[PDB]
């Protein structure tokens, strides 16, 4: 869908974890954002990475901070 | 940041402030100029006058605490302990091997004449001397020292443990007969008695006098206040000192907690001279007061309290420091324990619970970290703004709804007038 | 801005008040016309006479200040005390590196002989010279001065530190005898003793004789609230002097905070005279008094007690300032304050939190700064059209919701029906 | 309170004269260490204009 | 009755239930009323002579 990084939405992404024994968090784009105007309301464009578009999107749950430290990201 | 200056004129102002700094003073400091600990007993004259000095000093309201002293030693004078090992503390060597030892085994001296006169005494009383008499000279010291009424609860504790040679018997009066011994603790010898015969006891816990405890157990640790709020928080969340130092999460505490935890003074040691730094003259400003770490008294009891403490309710608030701050790290903390309890099965019969196999699945989250390490925490908190959450404030709410019958300047009082709104 | 002009008359007016030019005295210029503080006692009678004179006239309610001055005198005459560095304060080198050195080592002059009463004269107490009498006439120093409903207080460790020396005694009377150590304070020659006195202790701490401080320690920075108010403001805070300063947003605190900052005064160094400027007459007119700074002392509570202050709920609330806008610069400074507390990880086992930056912008920035910048806060208040939020004004509500039991004319009161509606 | 007086109209007058002194606090910063706050140019806009001067 | 004992003694001399029914005659008196103020008006001069008090 619209804007330019919309159509990733569906495709998830993985982070390895940064702990020894944890499981890798498997997140997508469709599981941060309700619609589409969530998205842009928060600071999205469509010229935006699949990466930097996830990262902005890691504010649903409030949880980018915790996923930093956490995660490979 | 140095100058400062005003904008409006471009004249330069230079903030200053009145100098307050009274350093403090460690216990190992002491022998570092010293190698003895005197007592100046001063008199030593006739057991049996000093019994009639003493009995009608206490029932009259008008005792000398020279002879109290002087009687005391007379008492306890001939009591010995074998020991088995060494006993040192800060490099002074008090006993070796398999020495048979007093408990004024620690230095003795005699100074200013000048034997305070007949005032008040009676040679009727016999030889009720190990009996009752010193013990009870030594459980005043527990006495004359609370400001809240309690004196009526430890004056009155002094007649299960008095009576156990002979009759019953109570010296001093109930209304103005209090202030006798309120003053004997500014007299450093006789709090040198006190610590001496607990420090000896502490060490001999198996001699048959070890009972002349229950007047002078409150001595130790008495000034190290600190140390037992830090050793509190350790209990009540549960986590080693290593892993609570690592919840400090403002400077002040940090610095005080720098300020207790200085190398080579003893406080970990089994029978060592620290526990009675005061009482021995070894320092005047104690680094384990409460008073000398006003942050983390209040950081630590506040955390406390909202963990449940039984003895936070009445701690004293300080003041001078950055409440706010403070308060926010506590409930942080204590919300963090308060969330993550980690229960676990720890015995089973041929089937246990694994959790090493699922601890974190996709997606299903929305919640706290369900450890207590601080990193976490700290990220998981700057993901909430860094404002407490409504449910870290209705956790804190109920925390301390049920509380009734508070006091002034206190940090139950603080957290209830905090919290439950 | 200046001519003013009548619209209907079209007629010149001149608004004008009555003048106000009352200019504070700074100590170091009480140094630049005079190099030496006046002292006059008079030593006519002996020790054991001007003792009688003082056992009596504080029983009676009769009691001639010269006698007592003359008596405090002979009494401190020691000249105890070792420097080990120089001492000298606003160019005046009273000691050097040799010197042992006493009290009244400032200059010393006689007064005229005349002394009228010489009546109700008692030869019973001999031995009670360097006891208890000198130590109680400095702490009804302390006694005098509150006016507050304290008297009892004030008189009970101010009466009990001196049963330590031979006997437990007390001689001012329970209702009449209150209202004659009040006369004590405006004599000139008495208040420079308790001022010398206190500060040749405070050089020499570890003196034994440094007991007599006990009601001498509150002629102490006496005169100087402000200096307290703004201590008081760092510490409820945790910000540097600098950094405080910067959060002054009222001209009228400004130019206070300028005039209490003058170059000069030695207000930041330990051992000086200026703790001290009016009970030694340096000055008439402090420059640190909280009537002479009443915007910063308004300003400064207010703030205090927004952020917890144990102790600003009873201070003063000044006549005749600007309230209003006092008061929004002072829950703006509360505000930043109390929600950001820049809570960060001070130990760490291995792992630790790191956000320097990862901050991310784009509309992603409704809520308040984070952090104690003014200039971002001024901003942000800028964008709040500089009108107080909804969430600023409940943060207020909260904070003084709870407070029970204030007085009249006080900043607890204030801050009570401004904020809790 | 004194008598004889048009109390309504000097109400008024009373209320809007607070009112203006309430609603506009001074405000501004008098010291600086490095940087400093300034807005002798940014007034308004802007059209949000349904507030008081 | 305490800055007049500043100098000797502690006197009093004014009554309970006609302690102020003597000092409003006083004030009639234009006399008086000129006396006070004009030694107010010298000392406001002259403030750091002791008699300023």
């Amino acid at each position: 869908a619209v804007s330019d990084v919309w159509s990733l939405s569906k495709t998830s992404m993985t982070f390895q974890p940064k702990k020894a024994s944890l499981q890798p968090l498997t997140i997508s784009l469709d599981e941060l954002f309700s619609s589409r105007g969530e998205f842009i309301s928060v600071g999205g464009n469509g010229r935006m990475s699949h990466k930097e578009a996830i990262l902005l999107g890691l504010r649903y749950k409030k949880l980018y901070n915790q996923a930093r430290v956490k995660y490979s990201l | 940041s140095v100058t400062v200056k005003r904008i409006i004129d471009n004249t330069v102002i230079v903030p200053k402030l009145p100098a307050n700094e009274d350093p403090v003073e460690y216990p190992a400091d002491y022998f570092r100029k010293s190698k003895e600990i005197p007592l100046y007993i001063n008199t030593t004259k006739s057991l049996s006058d000093l019994r009639g000095y003493v009995y009608q000093g206490l029932k009259s309201g008008n005792v000398s605490i020279i002879h109290v002293n002087s009687y005391l030693y007379g008492a306890l004078k001939d009591i010995r302990g074998k020991l088995d090992k060494d006993w040192s503390s800060f490099g002074i060597n008090i006993g070796k091997a398999g020495d048979t030892i007093g408990i004024f085994d620690l230095v003795s001296l005699k100074a200013l004449d000048g034997v305070l006169p007949d005032g008040v005494s009676d040679a009727s009383r016999t030889s009720a001397d190990d009996k009752w008499l010193p013990l009870y000279l030594l459980g005043l010291y527990r006495v004359g020292r609370t400001q809240m009424p309690e004196y009526r609860k430890k004056l009155m504790d002094g007649l299960t443990n008095q009576c156990k040679m002979i009759n019953e018997q109570f010296e001093p009066l109930v209304p103005e007969g209090r202030d006798i011994f309120d003053v004997w603790g500014n007299d450093s010898n006789y709090t040198k008695i006190v610590a001496a015969v607990d420090m000896f006891f502490h060490m001999f816990k198996k001699h048959e006098c070890a009972s002349f405890r229950y007047g002078t157990i409150v001595s130790r640790f008495k000034d190290c206040a600190a140390l037992a709020t830090f050793g509190h928080l350790c209990k009540i969340t549960g986590m080693s000192t290593e892993d609570v130092t690592t919840w400090i999460l403002n400077r002040e505490v940090a610095d005080e907690m720098v300020q207790m935890m200085l190398p080579g003074q003893e406080i970990d040691k089994a029978d060592s001279y620290m526990p009675y730094l005061i009482d021995f003259g070894l320092s005047s400003k104690s680094p384990y007061w409460s008073v000398k770490n006003p942050a983390f008294h209040f950081w630590g009891q506040l955390t406390a309290l909202l963990l449940r403490s039984t003895r936070a309710r009445n701690a004293r608030q300080p003041d001078d420091i950055e409440y706010t701050s403070l308060t926010t790290a506590g409930l942080l903390y204590a919300y963090a324990v308060g969330s993550s309890a980690d229960l676990a099965q720890q015995f089973c019969v041929g089937d246990n619970k694994y959790t090493p196999d699922d601890s974190t699945g996709g997606l299903t989250t929305n919640a706290p970290p369900q450890g207590r390490d601080v990193v976490e925490w700290l990220g998981w908190f700057e993901d909430q703004n860094r404002k407490p959450t409504p449910d870290m404030m209705q956790y804190a709410k109920r925390a301390v709804m049920s509380l009734q019958g508070l006091r002034e300047k206190t940090i139950g009082k603080y957290a209830k007038s905090e919290f439950d709104k």
